[PDB]
């Protein structure tokens, strides 16, 4: 169609004039493509959202890309619809960047793939079903303690340096090897480095077959980041809507979605509000979290991780996001800084999921008497420290010993530490785990040293682990 | 038509008329010579910053553009000078006499381009290279309050940095003039000089110089990269750069945000720091580490700027004054400082011992927080405090004087395996440095296996060796 | 040529020249007027310009009160930046912003020097730095942050917390020993202080040695921010022309960028930190970065700085910082307590306390001191939450020492004759370290702890617990 000449760059930030007066809505997806003229002149290739109509034919856009080299009175052409991302059998086991241009060397997608508008109006009441499924993922804490849903959305929650990413990834390899599911993969501003690392790691596994990743990087413009988990949401949408199965969607980080947000609004000229956020923060985190709802087809069941800047639970982000969660697990560091891998704490992380009527009876009375023994245990631990061990009764120095060997066993090396440690790795069933708390809960195991249960996974292994020590 | 006359002055900012086939970003010249950016297009005016004196300019002028971007010349002869965030010497000694040019603005190193990182990075101080490892390609920011041994950590990992092929850059950002040539006399007589760069951003230079230094400092160090030679790059303060950023940016009328700081904060930082990388084997095998240093008022780490900065870096190294004058130097906050390519980034040796070293002070960490009002305790309490103690009397070390990797793993060694149980606290200073003497006369074999080896050697050697030091000691 | 005056409002004029000439930024603009009617006021008014506009308007700075303008006046053009007269003529008088004499003891005739105030700094080539000490005889100073030569030296405090004492204590020390030329330039200090500063220097004799410059706080802002400027230039010329060694004192430089904000409120500019103008380390930096010893000549500088709230998170001391050597902070909790002067010996550290400058001795000495402070400093918390009665033996030692040493910094000044009545010493640093020595190895047990209050040297303190009665 008609063609729109540029009158302001401020950046990110580009205008747009369609003198004939036939514009776009909002949110479509304007092309510039440029070829120097002169030698003075440069060559750019750019994306452009529009946000806002400003009259006199003219609208505002934000840039997908860097703005650098633009010129006042170059043509821009308009598509007609928001970004569309290829879907499809075409996008399993590629990179995909946030306009859904492959970014791996292996291929470009033809014109053959369907395309999905990213943007799209949410699911209806009637459609959405209630049913509660559980996920097995063969962690003994998250599976004892903290049981994911189908179709819930599961956060994971800690400080710096605990092993969050190693807990996803390691996951998401856990339950392409024993489910088998598809699962889809976004990373909103990773750090290159880290996406590089987590895609060899990833082939190496022989896992990227099964799955899709995409990624908007951090030297970006915020819109881009912004947008990415959005074109993420539309690969496992296809997946869900055409092929009808449980699919999985991973997210890399919220805490940079709400930060590229906040951005956009600032570049935008809205009034600030809250701790510097954008005024609608609330509406946005909403709509990302409420398209993923498990239909009576699909789950689309999602883990996502968030950073908590300062060790307080109450940065807007956080909070916001702490609305949404059906289940919540957080890393401390002292856990990680601990022998104890992984680092979760297990007092304070909950699912809604662990009435007993959901996971059955046994599950929830040895979890309960698990949190229990925790309990006292943490409690008697400061008078330990002054008078010892020795001081206290025999109710509580039994108690104690249980809950050292529990506090060990909770940890189990995994098949992502190869590199870390060099160790394979275990899988444990929930119904093993439970046999094995329920048997260490009864004290079949007082007479074995404590440094057994450090690592293994099944319990017999910390019966061989016994034996090897000696 | 291309030429245009200035329609405004002020502040270092200039507004002009005509010029509608700019571009941004473009370098735009004067009547009077000096050169400046535009960076804002509007309907019928132009955004211009001044990159130099701008007193001289006057309404009427005729400004013209040059037609290209900023390049900043690039070449081997630059290694030991002193250079502006342009191209020009401030040293005298004449030209630098540089090989040819690059552009400042440009992509960095996606993925599939880069590779894990696996090659240590030596500072020669035990606590960090023990316990806070760095590897080549991590960008790792170093945050603390005003003289609290910030600069003294960079300093001395530039010193040692002579063991290693790497060049290492400093920049110096809105930073008085006496202070950088102090720090270049203190890197010229350790020696270091001939493998070092320093460009400086005087805090009276104006501030577009001051918002274009980083991107000065990373194109040479992304040339010797691009060349397959290790590169290590400093920034003095990054603070600084957002002050310079707000205020050039608020002069243009760009709307604020959280601290009146613009939009476009994070994308700058971002931009920067993203080219810090470690190219694969097929590249070069070249590497660019950063180690960015953030200021903060009373260690409020998590004001805009240090969360910004510890979102975008690989780590932090936290550095308080209490700790510095609670007599623990350099005061590296081991708790709160995470690292997270620590299991990659050492010697095998390094590792092995390390591992018990971060057991034993996480234990002590949390045991010596309220151990002490108790004055009697059980024996094994005792124990585990006086580990503590010897743990952190060893860190201590003098400074301006890196240690080598073999000898910080040696006495590493001797404190995990509790040798200095006799010692008393105050000997243990004198013991380091009496231990390091005897095994340079003595046990230079040890040093001979692991520089050879790269693994801890054989363990009736070393613990011979340590005994037989521990004979001689009173 | 002349331009007319269009706008006034309050220190901020609008000049504008339609005859086709525009001054230059820094130019100086000349008001004169003569009363056509008894309404009319006479007015002399003198103009800088700071900004320009489009139609050859300008805005610009008054120098002095705006009242009685009136629109249509016109305005002369100087051509050149405000000129200060500087030479051998100007050591004893003393001069307003303008250049122009205060005293009525004479004038100075057109034959003298004059040179603008507006210049780039030295560069790079031309610095030079040693690390030679600076006595002052000032006990805190000399064994806890030795004052270097050539070095910055800055006073930090709040408000009523003996900021002054210091100045006047240093400057009759130095000033009655050094042969330097000394340039005096308050900013925005009371006149009071200047008058009383002028009276002792005449007794003193100095002023043949002095040149002085006055700013009131009272005076418009332009005064206030043109003065310091006015005092460095000339300090310039001592240093250079005349290859002199001189010294610049000057009073809360920070009425320097109140001012500026002032000023910058009106002319436009957007508002940024808290309320200070955006332009705040450039101008601050330009004025510090002046202030630099060649190797031509070298200029040993101290100033105070002071703060708004008793906050040092503010802005401009933050941004004043960096642009030091040598640092001595100022608690209003010292001046409570009774122990003066209030510098604080936990957070004033100079460049110079290395081992090699000033000796091993010293720095352990130093060093011990500190460690021995900061360990009181958190005996206090632990006294207050805990009690007094529940530390160790050893612990019981360290406070009982450490009580006597912050006593003991506490010095008789000379100044202080007039406030309180006590003669006043001058303290050698070898007698510093070797009492601090003395009773850091509890040689003076049984001495009480107020015999340590406010004595020279410990002579004084054993003769005062005489007085006693011990
Ligand atoms: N190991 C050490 N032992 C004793 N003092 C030390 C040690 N390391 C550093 N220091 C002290 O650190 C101080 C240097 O200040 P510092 O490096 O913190 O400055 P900075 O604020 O980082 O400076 P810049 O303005 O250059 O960024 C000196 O006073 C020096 O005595
Ligand atoms: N060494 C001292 N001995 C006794 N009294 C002192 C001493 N130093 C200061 N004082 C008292 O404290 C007061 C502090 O006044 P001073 O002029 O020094 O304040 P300041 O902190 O410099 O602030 P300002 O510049 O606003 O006056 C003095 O007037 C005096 O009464
Ligand atoms: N379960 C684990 N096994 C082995 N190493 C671990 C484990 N958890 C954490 N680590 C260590 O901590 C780091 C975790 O990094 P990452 O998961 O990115 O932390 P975060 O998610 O907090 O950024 C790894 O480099 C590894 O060395
Ligand atoms: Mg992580
Ligand atoms: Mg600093
Ligand atoms: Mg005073």
């Amino acid at each position: 169609m008609t063609r729109g000449r540029v009158i302001q760059v401020m950046g990110p930030v580009v205008d747009v004039k369609f003198e004939n007066g036939h514009l776009p809505a909002i949110y479509n997806a304007l092309k510039i493509q440029h070829k120097a003229r002169n030698e003075n002149e440069v060559d750019i290739d750019l994306t452009l959202e529009v946000a806002l109509h400003l009259g006199d034919d003219t609208v505002r856009t934000i840039a997908m890309a860097s703005t650098d080299g633009l010129i006042r009175g170059m043509e821009v052409i308009d598509t007609g619809a928001p970004i569309s991302v290829p879907v499809g059998e075409v996008t399993l086991g590629r990179v995909f960047n946030v306009l859904g241009e492959p970014i791996d060397l292996e291929g470009d997608i033809p014109a053959d793939a369907r395309r999905d508008p990213i943007h799209r109006p949410a699911p209806k009441f009637e459609e959405l079903a209630t049913e509660v499924e559980i996920l097995e993922t063969g962690i003994k804490v998250v599976d004892l303690l903290a049981p994911y849903i189908k179709g819930g959305k599961i956060g994971l929650f800690g400080g710096a340096g605990v092993g969050k990413t190693v807990l996803i990834q390691e996951l998401i390899h856990n339950i392409a090897q024993e489910h088998g599911g598809i699962s889809v993969f976004a990373g909103v501003g990773e750090r290159t480095r880290e996406g590089n690392d987590l895609y060899h790691e990833m082939k190496d596994s022989g896992v990227i077959s099964k799955t899709a990743m995409v990624f908007g990087q951090m030297n970006e413009p915020p819109g881009a980041r912004m947008r990415v988990a959005l074109t993420g949401l539309t690969m496992a949408e296809y997946f869900r809507d055409e092929q009808g199965q449980d699919v999985l969607l991973f997210i890399d980080n919220i805490f940079r979605f709400t930060q590229a947000g906040s951005e956009v609004s600032a570049l935008l000229g809205r009034m600030p509000s809250a701790v510097g956020y954008q005024p609608t923060l609330a509406t946005e985190m909403g709509q990302l979290q409420e398209r993923i709802t498990s239909t009576a087809k699909g789950s689309i069941t999602s883990i996502q991780a968030i950073y908590v800047p300062a060790d307080d639970y109450t940065d807007p982000a956080p909070a916001t996001t702490f609305s949404h969660l059906d289940a919540t697990t957080n890393l401390e560091r002292k856990l990680a800084e601990m022998g104890i891998y992984p680092a979760v704490d297990p007092l304070a992380s909950t699912s809604r999921a662990l009435a007993p009527e959901i996971v059955g009876e046994e599950h929830y009375q040895v979890a309960r008497k698990v949190q229990q023994t925790l309990q006292r245990y943490k409690e008697l631990q400061d008078i330990i420290a002054i008078l010892g061990m020795d001081e206290l009764s025999d109710e509580d120095k039994l108690v104690v010993h249980r809950a050292r060997r529990i506090q060990f066993f909770l940890s189990q090396n995994f098949h992502v530490a190869e590199q870390f440690t060099g160790q394979p790795g275990s899988y444990v069933p929930v119904k093993e785990t439970v046999r094995g708390f329920k048997e260490i809960l009864e004290g079949k195991y007082d007479h074995l040293p404590e440094d057994a249960f450090r690592l293994v996974g099944r319990i017999e292994e910390v019966v061989e682990k016994a034996k090897a020590m000696g | 038509s291309d030429v245009g006359t200035v329609i405004q002055v002020g502040d270092g900012i200039a507004r002009a008329h005509g010029l509608d086939n700019v571009m941004s970003g473009e370098l735009v010249e004067f009547a009077n010579g000096v050169m400046g950016m535009a960076l804002n297009l509007e309907e019928n005016n132009v955004g211009i910053v001044i990159l130099g004196p701008y007193t001289g300019i006057k309404e009427g002028d005729e400004v013209r553009r040059t037609g290209r971007i900023m390049e900043v010349p690039v070449g081997e002869a630059l290694i030991g000078r002193v250079v502006n965030p342009l191209g020009q010497p401030v040293d005298g000694l004449g030209p630098v006499e540089t090989t040819e040019t690059r552009p400042i603005e440009s992509r960095a190193p996606g993925v599939m381009d880069r590779r894990s990182v696996h090659e240590p990075l030596q500072t020669g101080i035990k606590a960090i290279d023990a316990l806070v490892p760095i590897g080549r390609g991590q960008r790792e920011l170093i945050i603390g309050d005003r003289q609290t041994g910030k600069t003294s950590v960079a300093i001395d990992t530039i010193i040692n940095q002579k063991d290693q092929n790497m060049i290492s850059i400093y920049v110096a950002i809105g930073q008085k003039e006496s202070t950088v040539r102090t720090v270049v006399e203190t890197l010229r007589k350790h020696g270091a000089l001939d493998y070092t760069i320093v460009v400086t951003a005087s805090a009276s230079q104006p501030a577009p110089l001051l918002f274009l230094a980083p991107y000065a400092g990373v194109a040479m160090g992304e040339y010797f990269m691009y060349k397959g030679k290790h590169v290590l790059v400093v920034y003095d303060d990054l603070s600084k750069q957002a002050a310079a950023y707000r205020e050039l940016s608020l002069l243009l009328r760009r709307p604020p945000g959280r601290e009146a700081y613009p939009g476009d904060i994070f994308y700058l930082h971002s931009r920067l720091l993203e080219r810090a990388a470690k190219l694969s084997d097929a590249k070069g095998g070249g590497s660019l580490t950063a180690l960015p240093f953030v200021e903060t008022q009373a260690g409020d780490i998590s004001a805009y700027i240090p969360t910004n900065v510890i979102s975008i870096t690989d780590g932090q190294i936290f550095l308080q004054s209490d700790l510095f004058f609670s007599g623990v130097r350099p005061a590296i906050n081991a708790g709160l400082s995470v690292s997270r390519v620590g299991g990659a980034a050492q010697i095998k040796a390094m590792k092995k011992v390390a591992g018990t070293l971060r057991l034993d002070l996480a234990a002590y960490r949390e045991l010596e927080a309220f151990a002490q009002f108790g004055s009697d305790l059980d024996k094994a309490t005792q124990a585990k405090l006086a580990r503590g103690a010897r743990t952190v009397e060893v860190l201590k070390q003098d400074l301006h004087q890196p240690i080598p990797v073999e000898k910080q793993v040696l006495i590493i060694y001797a404190l995990t395996r509790g040798f200095l149980d006799d010692i008393p606290v105050e000997d243990v200073r004198r013991f380091e440095k009496e231990f390091y003497l005897f095994l340079d006369q003595n046990g230079q074999h040890l040093l001979e296996h692991i520089r050879t080896t790269k693994d801890l050697p054989n363990e009736d050697d070393l613990n011979k060796a340590i005994e037989a030091f521990k004979k001689t000691f009173v």
